[PDB]
RNA sequence: GCCCUGAAAAUGGAUGGCGCUCAAGCGUGUUACCUAUACUCUACCGUCAGGGUUGAUAUGAUGCCCUGACGAGUAGGCAGG
RNA sequence: AAGCUCGUAUCAGUUUUAUGAGGUAAAGUUAAAUAUGUAAGAAGUCCUUGUUACUUAAUUGAACGUGGACAUUUGAAUGAAGAGCUUUUAGUGGGCCAUUUUUGGUAAGC
RNA sequence: GGAAUACUGCCAGCUGGGACUGAGGACUGCGACGUAAGUCAAGGAUGCUGGCAUAAUGGUUAUAUGCCGCCCGUCUUGAAACACGGACCAAGGAGUCUAACGUCUAUGCGAGUGUUUGGGUGUAAAACCCAUACGCGUAAUGAAAGUGAACGUAGGUUGGGGCCUCGCAAGAGGUGCACAAUCGACCGAUCCUGAUGUCUUCGGAUGGAUUUGAGUAAGAGCAUAGCUGUUGGGACCCGAAAG
RNA sequence: GAAAUUGUUGAAAGGGAAGGGCAUUUGAUCAGACA
């Protein structure tokens, strides 16, 4: 809506908010990022540290498939159970019956350990795990089956 | 709503300063002074009249 | 609609007026006005005449008589503020005056009561008037200012 | 001054307060009576000009 | 003329009233401008100015933070107040009973609170239950956990995480971010 | 309801006591002033009869007035004037005299005219021009409840107690002197004297310390 | 100390002009008086701050009222029309 | 401009007391005037008995603590349209004059 | 030996004349005066009289008179300038749209969020309904191979709105969200140590460190809309010598 | 069928411009109001 803009408050004033000395002109500081080493340097340093230069190895033909490894902390990992069935497992938690959580079914590539699942034994299928992730699972009374 | 000066308008001067009535009725503005006999000693006058 | 409406309208109630603190209090005349004193009328019908003060009316005006036998000025209300008091008096004590009020003078040819009391009063005045020589001629004459006269200097 | 203030107060705690524990600026000097006896005012006057070169 | 030690005609820089056009919002602003005036207890005066807060200044108070404040000693019987929205936290697998009063609950935090035998309230019913504020806890959510505040005050040696489009190698890790290329910071 | 009737002459009795206590308390401040002005007279007489001299106690209070406009002031005095609350030409307040406040005046002397007020001017200013500072709001006094609801913690329960605390320069002078909004005066009634104000009072201008001659200048400004 | 001399530049010519000599000049003193949008008091407009007021049975809760203080402004910014 | 947490309160183009630094004017090594740093309390003081891998010849220090005690003349004057905090962006980046000092220049509306 | 005037200053001393203002609109308050009833100059003006009902007052406009008043816009330290543009009139005429984002605000839901590439449907470019994915977010860190967040009531200390207890209150105590400071614990990278163990050089336990990160430490983001700002585009409008 | 601009009539004005502000007199006009 142009009825709300401020150049519809600037009608009648000569210079339209751009000042009478410096005026307003086409490109005072060059087009785009020009002068980034030279007259804009003080700007690039402070607010773009690290802009110039090269860090490490190139990678030819990179594909984000190989690198797909979503992560699911032990924070959640009980969300993957149906909330209607879920409270059946929390109460009456024993072995010989334990929930099989397939974390790849839900799109997760690795089970991390961020913290404190409850004391219920649980069977967790995962591609990858972390050293702390199992220690908390395995001490909860469950195990980690690896899959592919 | 409007400020009524004392020092004129006697009625406002009497809500402030309840002593304004017994001040005037006894005068005390014109109150007389006790009379004294003391004279400056001859050293003080000798200094004042000096060269 | 040619104009929509205001959405709250002012009430046509009228508030009464806050009680005012003011009181009618009797005028204190300036010290130059004493009953039975030659006055000089400064404006109006009779401006210039030299007339004799009589009573101070309830409406704050002053009652004067020429006398009408003399300068032709009847009994008439005059405002104390338009009248120069003079330094010469006549003895007014011979006149009743208790019959008058302001109600008497209300407007509501000349009524025969006002012509009777006009003449009744002069019996007392015209007696006292001729006692000082020329004061019959003086109460009949009109005042004026002359070349060289300075009202801030002159005494009245 | 902190220690002295500690002393005076705890001292004045059996003295019934009236501490006056701040520092106050130099006041205007109170009244007095000089005694001219033995000291007579000595009249002085300005002095004329001189070269003295 | 007068010599001013201050700048003239200078507003206080506060919310005298919300910027929202919400109607039901202004009915609480109307209810707590009344109690703040006549009830002499500061609780009402606190909840009033919390109804004027913008969105960014109203972070949500998760249903887990509500359980801490109840573990807080003596507070297990208090009625927690949140001016803001309560949200669900399932990372807690147990929840107390108590009570909550908030503007908006999420559908998850409504179930969880009702699930335990507790109760969800609005602010209006709190005003009727405790006008003065008897036995209440106000709770604020974390303000500086935002994504933008992470960027506030960028500059050398302040560790403020530059505003940037794409994160990874090859985007502003090189000159000035490490000693080997140029300098560091 | 009891209300109107039973709480009137119950309250109206307490009103009677405030001014019955102001009655006795002002009587004591009038006998206090007069016998002090008398003993200063008797002391100069008893001394001259001993052949000696009597030096007055120095003046413990001044009244400062801002004589100069609001602009082209150097920064250091311009900061002082704002610490005495002199915010405009012709305004002023009472200033206690100690070594602290007395080296301030030496900074601002070109910009002010001050002296030693008598009980006369302290009484006119406060009655005529005296205002209070209540939640800011610069209230006119006009009544004894305005002073008692503010300074009553200190005593000072009438407008006769202000004038006392001001002229005796009592303990509470700071609380009381800051309870008075700065006096807004007018220009002098009969003029300033002299063609030019901004010489020092000793060279024939208006500023500086004019001592007891300030009593006459303020009254034309009041 | 005052005055004169030293002291000569170009269209006609400027203590501002007329004109002024026990001054209407010069040095100094006492007073009276004149008048700015500044000062004091009052009314009104707006701005800011601080408070009062939600009870039907009316018409505004961006409302009504109370109290104070304050008001220059280019480049510039904002709010309301 | 948008506000935010708060509201008796830390402040201040100011003095005073206390205490440093200076090497211009004058003086002929000495040393001003004006400006300048810090302090004037609760983040305080005194006692009492805990911690450590540092320190000690050492139950001795250092740093931080527990328990107890001293509140508004709480530690000088005056003042304070409140104190702090953050985000965000306009214009500007040709200056000129007067005063008190001063270099270049013979001087200058330099 | 007495005085009086003068001068200075004070009175909650007396009285007279002139000019200006009349805000507000039931009562409330504080006083004063009265034995009393009441009255009063005490939280802002009333009473009495008169005239014309008129263009009298008042407006509007031309003239005249007194004082004042330089020509506009622009650049400029400085323009009335012997600086530039403008004879006059009417009509057109200049910070827009968009792609990608920062802050701020409102709204829906909220550990999620986004129906509109598409399909169903329809009164037919609308509206209505919806499966799969996908994008941002919930995990950081190293060039990389790679690894990946609780010693503890998710810790301690100082301060903190608010609430609770006591007390007549003043204030002290209990708890303390957000938030600011500060010391720790946790994950990753770099340098150091190097365990029970082993295909005898793999494995990497443990323990460190004035080191380093855009990290954890009971999630806050996603979508649309708006103001302001930026970048690219003809880019607020008009204008080159050229290629 | 606007404005620049023009002809006619009427009114007023005019000593090297014209035009403007404050103030009131004079001339022309205007309601409102009262009653």
């Amino acid at each position: 809506p142009s009825r709300f803009t401020k150049t519809r408050k600037h009608r009648g004033h000569v210079s339209a908010g751009k000042g009478r000395i410096g005026k307003h002109r086409k490109h005072p500081g060059g087009r785009g990022m020009a002068g980034g080493q030279h007259h804009h340097r003080i700007n690039m340093d402070k607010y773009h540290p690290g802009y110039f230069g090269k860090v490490g190895m190139r990678y030819f033909h990179k594909q984000q498939a190989h690198f797909w490894k979503p992560v699911l902390n032990l924070d959640k990992l009980w969300t993957l159970i149906p909330e209607d069935k879920r409270d059946q497992y929390l109460k009456s938690a024993s072995k010989e019956t334990a929930p099989v959580i397939d974390t790849l079914a839900a799109g997760y590539g690795k089970i991390l350990g961020k913290g404190r699942i409850p004391n219920v034994p649980v069977i967790v299928k995962a591609r990858f795990v972390s050293k702390l992730a199992e220690e908390k699972i395995r001490a909860a009374g469950g195990v980690v089956e690896l899959i592919a | 709503v409007l400020k009524k000066n004392p020092l004129k308008n006697k009625q406002v001067l009497l809500r402030l300063n309840p002593y304004a009535k017994v001040f005037a009725a006894e005068k005390l503005g014109s109150k007389k002074a006790e009379k004294t006999g003391t004279k400056p000693a001859a050293v003080f006058t000798e200094t004042l009249k000096h060269d | 609609s040619a104009q929509k409406a205001p959405k709250w309208y002012p009430s046509e109630d009228v508030a009464a007026l806050k009680k005012t603190r003011k009181a009618a209090r009797p005028q204190k005349l300036r010290a130059s006005l004493v009953p039975g004193t030659v006055l000089i009328l400064l404006a109006g019908r009779f401006r210039g005449k030299r007339v004799v003060y009589l009573k101070h009316l309830e409406d704050n005006t002053l009652l004067i008589s020429g006398p009408f036998k003399v300068n032709g000025v009847p009994l008439r209300r005059v405002n104390a503020r338009y009248v120069i008091a003079t330094s010469t008096k006549v003895s007014v004590e011979g006149v009743n005056v208790e019959k008058f009020n302001v109600e008497y003078f209300a407007k509501e040819e000349i009524k025969a009561e006002r012509v009777e009391d006009q003449k009744v009063v002069d019996k007392a005045l015209i007696a006292e008037i001729k006692k000082t020589p020329l004061l019959k001629q003086y109460l009949s004459a009109s005042f004026s200012l002359k070349n060289g006269d300075k009202p801030h200097m002159l005494k009245f | 001054r902190v220690k002295a203030n500690a002393a005076k107060r705890a001292e004045a705690k059996a003295q019934g307060v009236a501490v006056q524990l701040k520092r106050q600026p130099a006041q205007p000097r109170e009244s007095r009576i000089v005694s001219t006896e033995g000291n007579v005012p000595q009249t002085l006057a300005p002095v004329p000009y001189e070269t003295f070169i | 003329g007068i010599d001013h030690t201050s700048k003239q005609h200078k507003r206080s820089g506060h919310r005298t009233a919300p910027k929202s056009d919400n109607v039901y919002l202004k009915l609480l602003v109307k209810l707590y401008t009344f109690l703040a005036r006549r009830t002499d207890a500061p609780f009402n005066k606190v909840v009033l100015k919390a109804l004027f807060l913008s969105k960014i200044n109203r972070p949500p108070v998760s249903v887990s933070r509500i359980a801490r404040a109840l573990k807080q000693e003596g507070a297990a019987n208090k009625t927690v107040v949140v001016v803001g929205t309560v949200t669900d936290d399932a990372r807690i697998f147990e929840f107390p009973k108590t009570t909550v009063a908030a503007l908006r609950f999420t559908a998850g935090a409504r179930a969880k609170i009702v699930k335990a035998g507790g109760e969800c309230i609005t602010l209006d019913q709190l005003a009727v239950r405790a006008p003065k504020g008897q036995n209440t806890l106000i709770l604020r959510g974390p303000r500086n956990s935002r994504e933008a505040v992470r960027h506030f005050g960028m500059g050398p040696h302040k560790g403020k995480a530059p505003r940037i489009l794409s994160t990874g190698r090859k985007f502003e890790r090189a000159r000035g971010r490490r000693r080997s290329k140029g300098f560091k910071v | 309801a009891e209300q109107v009737a039973a709480e009137r002459a119950a309250r109206k009795a307490a009103n009677k006591e405030k001014r019955a206590i102001i009655l006795e308390r002002n009587a004591a401040y009038q006998k206090e002033y007069e016998t002090a002005e008398r003993n200063i007279i008797q002391a100069k007489r008893d001394a001259k009869a001993a052949g000696s001299y009597y030096v007055e106690a120095q003046h413990k209070l001044v009244f400062v007035v801002r004589i100069k406009g609001i602009n082209k002031i150097p920064p250091k005095p311009r900061k002082v004037l704002q610490l005495l609350r002199l915010t405009r030409i012709n305004s002023g307040t009472f200033v206690k005299v100690t070594k602290a406040t007395l080296e301030l005046l030496k900074l601002i002397e070109p910009y002010v005219a001050y002296g030693y007020p008598s009980y006369s001017t302290i009484r006119q200013l406060v009655y005529k021009r005296g205002f209070g500072k209540i939640n800011k709001q610069r209230v006119p006094l006009s009544d004894n409840a305005i002073i008692e609801a503010n300074l009553g913690k200190y005593g000072i329960l009438s407008i006769d107690d202000l004038i006392h605390e001001i002229i005796t320069v009592g303990p509470h002078f700071k609380q009381a002197n800051n309870f008075l909004w700065p006096f807004k005066l007018s220009n002098p009634s009969g003029g300033w004297g002299v063609p030019r104000k901004f010489k020092h009072f000793i060279q024939g201008g208006s500023f500086g310390n004019r001592e007891e001659f300030i009593n006459k200048l303020v009254k034309s400004m009041n």
